[PDB]
């Protein structure tokens, strides 16, 4: 699965010079976006807003603002 | 607070020539690697479930031995005059039964052989349920270790550990909750006279003469003790109590003094206990152990 | 007599102090560490070095971890003593930290000045200035080498050193923008100085060389580091000279757990100027005599301690339409907050409000995570710039709500947020745990 | 090559340094913390604010714990530059902390000046000066908002914060006595200044509001805090005139384990004057000119470092009539003791003797249990007050056992003792466990 | 005075104490097994409701003269046996607990300051060398008795025990380490059991059993360096181990601590053999 010029095969040595890897990163590179769309609508008032599921009942006014619930309320 | 996440203690303890030596012939070592918060160990269809709630919860071969409790070690460090369960230093915060409010320091494992290093806690917290006061910090200064070493033969050696600068009391080696579905309770005497099957009393306390223990409803768990400390260095008449209790679901006990000695102090070193457990049908357990 | 007097005079309250001892002060046991050596190694620079030019360095793996990167310059004066003010920082206009192709952080000239204004304030601010400015009344033509230690998350403490051996498949590199104008070197005020030579620069990287057993673990094990980031976009103000005590509500654009906010009101022409110019000592060029000019600072004394020359009358931070604390006057954020949170002098014109008990430290101690809130706004009330900057009787003699007529030059509003993020290093590649 | 060349050079003499490593410097772990937010609000002042008046400030229960408290005063100058000396803390004459009807300690005008003189010792004392005094040569009529942080046992560290969520039945109050005479604002020396306006006073208290899980525990479980007290009784000096050398024995009416004794020699009408006046720069009004008056200080430079102007020759402290240590000269307690225990500079005329290894910190480190000492004394030997203060050559060039004739004005002796107690919090009430 | 010319003769045996202090008379008894220490000398009686002698008891001794089997000249002894009454022996400590005495005893020269035969070597009656004893009586009837010698820079011959048995010991039997069977040989009435001898027993009808536990040996590389033990089984019973039976100038002994552990117990001849056979 490799062209010959790429490297000398590693054997009979153990300096621990190089890493093993999958060679691809994605979400863990860019970083997880915690905001999502939750700040388009808002909870300016402090009590947590009970959630009514985003059931997309209508075909024309779906929206994409996310549930926006506070992770932990003030209680 | 007294419910702080952790604390430290200093104990001053000195002695000269008034301490016998209990040889803790069993010891523990590790060559395993650090894991996170759960183990799932299998060999020969024997599973061990080790949740974050505490490291030994359930096990079996498509069966379980309890619903609620796994094994734990503990101590009764001081039992002033034979009083009640005042100071039980359990490895499980069973008082909560939901959060494991027990500091864990290291959790090494490899497939087939998990280990453990953890601190214990005061089972009663700070509440003086007796006529005496108990302790201060919830988390105590005693550490425990485990090694659950499964051997290709279908057997597992279970090692536990206890240490404290000084104790002249009662130790709790394993608090076990074997299910009530083990109708046959049978053990062999070291004189190899017979297997002493007895169920008329359902009150079984297997003393020193008891060699190995087994229980089953025709599918069995075997128990064979290997090593425990003794003052076997010069063999003095110093107390070294070893016995089992089967009046409860199951418990393994070890005691040093009857709440107080005449005038003797304590090594304060490491204590150890190595017990061999293994599983299979009534036939396989009996056939294997009868080899010795 | 002597020490035995107190030892025998032992009491009951002492059970809280010396009873049942847990520690002593006279038997220190030291913790044995992992063998390492530190080396200062010059890295190469790509790009033509000069004023207004951009350069970068791709940092090689000389060692295991990076502990400290210091940028240095060789500069000549284009003017006499007092014509400069931290010219090394003005020159080091933008520093961008890239680990694997994605921005991790970026620091600005003005930030370096702000950090120095806030956090690096003991004998270290004088030695810092020795590294970055002219401090001995040097004359035209004097040459010295300048050092500008960088303050990214891995430079402040060795515990956050960047493991290269853990990141073999990602490049680690810095970009540097060199200012087109450096006061007292290429320009005197706004006019070019003839004969201004281009600078020489080098980027030194201090490497950690550590022994084999730990080096193996670094390469083989994944890592998570708690790191700092600087968030920044600049804005502008509208400070009046007359008819109103103006207000401004600027919408902030920050995310992630913030340790503190800091800001100043800068002069876009005179680097590091955060207060008004006045005909008082150190406040303007020629101050105190007839030749005093109030439009140009006495640059070597650009920083001052007189809040009377500030433009900020009051401020509060409003979160989601509601005030998180009540209004304070501007001197509060210049003096009281850094007293409580840092423990040093903050020059006038630089302001901080902390969310943290110890923002000067590394460990988290209270944050405001702007990723969960809808509206972060900084509300400012400004001083009326209606007293004569050239008359000491007025500059040193007026009320709290009025400042110098020259103060309106401080039109650049620089608001910074210092936050936490987590750097995730896995299988020779890294990035941020979270990003907005 | 380089770092590697040192790294491999491992032998026997560094085994006890890096053998079987326990720690590393290049991967730090940050301990997670209970979430909280910092909120600062205004408390109500009950009573008339003004010079020489007394007011009571009632701390509200808007948050769960109390940490930093800062008292603001808005006032104007009655004089030219150098006519003031920390007027903000002279104005804040006495602050008394009361919890549930019982007193904790009482901080006096000059205590505030003393703590600042002998513990807050690095550039932060300049910041402090900026908060409490006039620094930039301000002129008559200038208005400034002063910040006088309180320095009670809980005002520097969050670890001793008042758990008001627990103390629901017993309130915490701050009693404030304001000075009737403030140098440079209402009086110049003893001469009243016409047109002196009253100050505006505001007390700001920083609340910690924390997560519901630990908040609930705070409200229900008992607590013991390492509360610290300040105990004080004023005394009188026995300063000599000429050819005679005085000494005096002061009985130290202290109780409870102490960290140190700190004392100063004060001119009753010149706040902060701990030294004699002399016709040398910074020592008296007009010093160096023909108009120099050695009976009136240069107020703004009242605090000096020239111990030659000290009155104290030597001292020793006795416990139950037995010497604690053999006699030391005054320069020992002014320069050696703050160096050996704190690491700063103490101005001339202020003296400290420690019992603790770290009297600046709050971790107990050695105490003198005065509750177990039936007769404690401080023995003070004075300099002979024979130097003519008006002759620069006489004050700058004389021997160690003599001082200026103007030292006889230092008639007030102020000896402070810093001590421990235990603040116990139980079911809505708090109080002090020991009282001796 | 030597450097590195000694082999590792490893004293695997050592003695320690877990007892308290008492004065100057000791009698220890448990399960009919008793030892009498009348302070005339440390041990005068032993056995299980029996006695073996009236005037002689257990002691350890040295034979410092190695001049090719010379007579009893440089004999350091534990008891002032010649006087047989005046215990002119300095004792460092006399310890005890239940069933367990312990003692540290400073030895004396047997012959005294005078020369005997031809030559001597003596600087005073009391010598610097300390012996140690521990007698641990186990509730099962087995009593472990330990002895100790410590002589710096030596090349010598130590006698592990000297005890006098009663004339009522007509039957001699010993077991060869081949464990094939016990060897009932008593026709000589003088048996010298060397390495091949494992355990011994003696009885007129009820037996005293002997089983060795530990003796010093060089077990680091198992060198040929002389490490020979033997029994002298006659009415008087001695156990000894030679390290330098002759004048050895080429190789010396480290001179550190050396101890010996011997397991003694009593009972019917059958029970004694069965107890060992079982192990």
């Amino acid at each position: 699965p490799k062209p010959s010029p790429e490297a000398a095969d590693f054997a009979q040595f153990a300096p621990k010079n190089l890493q093993a890897q999958n060679f691809l990163t994605a979400t863990q590179w860019i970083g997880v976006n915690t905001q999502g769309s939750s700040l388009k609508n808002a909870n300016y008032d402090l009590r947590a807003d009970p959630i009514i599921p985003k059931a997309d009942v209508g075909p024309w006014m779906m929206s994409s603002v996310d549930p926006n619930i506070y992770q932990k309320p003030l209680f | 607070k007294f419910f702080k996440n952790g604390n430290v203690m200093y104990t001053c303890n000195t002695f000269s020539l008034n301490v016998p030596v209990n040889n803790s012939i069993a010891t523990i070592d590790f060559a395993e690697h650090v894991n996170g918060a759960v183990f799932k160990i299998e060999y020969n269809r024997v599973n061990f479930i080790a949740p974050s709630l505490y490291p030994i919860s359930g096990l079996g071969t498509a069966v379980v031995f309890d619903l609620q409790k796994g094994e734990k070690a503990s101590q009764r460090k001081i039992t002033e005059f034979g009083n009640k369960d005042i100071r039980i230093a359990d490895e499980i915060s069973d008082i909560a039964a939901d959060d494991h409010s027990v500091l864990i320091t290291t959790k090494l494992m490899s497939e087939s052989t998990p280990g453990e290093l953890s601190r214990d806690v005061v089972l009663n917290g700070e509440i003086a349920t007796g006529r005496i006061n108990m302790n201060t910090g919830f988390v105590s200064d005693i550490i425990h270790t485990k090694k659950i070493s499964i051997i290709d033969d279908g057997i597992v050696d279970y090692y536990v550990k206890i240490n404290v600068p000084a104790k002249y009391s009662h130790g709790i080696v394993e608090v076990v909750s074997g299910t009530f579905l083990n109708d046959i309770m049978i053990h062999l005497v070291r004189n190899k006279n017979k297997w002493a099957l007895m169920d008329s009393k359902m009150y079984i306390v297997n003393n020193t003469n008891g060699f190995v223990i087994a229980k089953n409803p025709d599918t069995a768990m075997g128990v064979s003790l290997l090593e425990w400390p003794r003052g076997a260095v010069v063999f003095p008449p110093y107390y070294n109590f070893k016995k089992f209790k089967n009046v409860n679901k199951w418990s393994i006990s070890q005691q040093i003094a009857s709440c107080v000695n005449t005038s003797v102090k304590i090594p304060g070193g490491e204590y150890s206990w190595k017990i061999r457990l293994f599983f299979g049908p009534i036939w396989q357990v009996q056939e294997s152990i009868n080899s010795v | 007599a002597g020490g035995l007097s107190q030892l025998v005079a032992y009491g009951a309250q002492d059970v809280y102090l010396t009873g049942n001892p847990q520690i002593t002060f006279f038997k220190t046991v030291y913790r044995r560490y992992t063998n390492f050596a530190i080396e200062s190694i010059q890295q190469t620079i790509n790009g033509s070095v000069g004023f207004g030019n951009k350069v970068s360095t791709q940092i090689s793996r000389n060692g295991d971890l990076i502990t400290d990167i210091v940028v240095e310059f060789v500069l000549t004066k284009g003017g006499n003593g007092g014509t400069t003010y931290y010219p090394a920082e003005e020159l080091l206009q933008d520093v961008e930290l890239e680990i694997g192709g994605q921005r991790i952080d970026k620091h600005y000239n003005d930030w370096f000045r702000t950090y120095d204004a806030l956090f690096r304030m003991n004998d270290d601010r004088y030695n810092y200035r020795r590294m970055t400015d002219w401090v001995n009344n040097e004359l035209v033509g004097a040459q010295k080498r300048f050092y500008v230690p960088l303050i990214f998350f891995f430079n402040q403490t060795p515990g956050l050193a960047l493991p290269l051996i853990a990141l073999q498949y990602h490049e680690v590199k810095l970009y540097f923008t060199l200012a087109s104008q450096v006061q007292g070197v290429n320009y005197n005020g706004s006019s070019a100085i003839a004969g201004a030579a281009q600078p020489t620069m080098s980027v030194w990287v201090d490497y950690i060389f550590l022994d084999t057993q730990e080096r193996t673990r670094f390469a083989q094990l994944p890592h998570e580091y708690l790191i700092e980031q600087l968030q920044f976009t600049g804005s502008e103000t509208a400070t009046p000279s007359a008819t109103t005590q103006a207000s401004q509500n600027i919408r902030l654009n920050f995310n992630h757990p913030t340790k503190y906010l800091a800001w100043n009101f800068n002069n876009p022409t005179n680097y590091g100027q955060y207060t008004a110019l006045a005909n008082i000592p150190g406040a303007c060029s020629g101050a105190g005599t007839a030749a005093a000019t109030v439009t140009t600072p006495d640059y070597g004394n650009t920083g001052t301690y007189n809040e009377q020359l500030a433009v900020l009358d009051s401020a509060k931070i409003q979160l989601n339409g509601q005030d998180r604390f009540a209004t304070r006057k501007g001197s509060y954020f210049n003096k009281v907050q850094p007293y409580q949170s840092i423990g040093g002098v903050t020059p006038a014109g630089v302001y901080l409000y902390s969310f943290a008990l110890k923002p000067a430290g590394r460990q988290p101690s209270g944050t405001c995570n702007f990723s969960r809130i809808d509206n972060a706004t900084l509300s400012l009330t400004y001083k009326t710039c209606s007293i004569d900057a050239t008359s000491p009787a007025a500059v040193l003699g007026n009320t709290e709500t009025v400042t110098a007529n020259t103060a309106t030059l401080l039109t650049a509003l620089n608001i910074y947020a210092k936050n936490y993020n987590v750097l995730r290093i896995m299988s020779g590649m890294g990035g941020l745990a979270y990003a907005n």
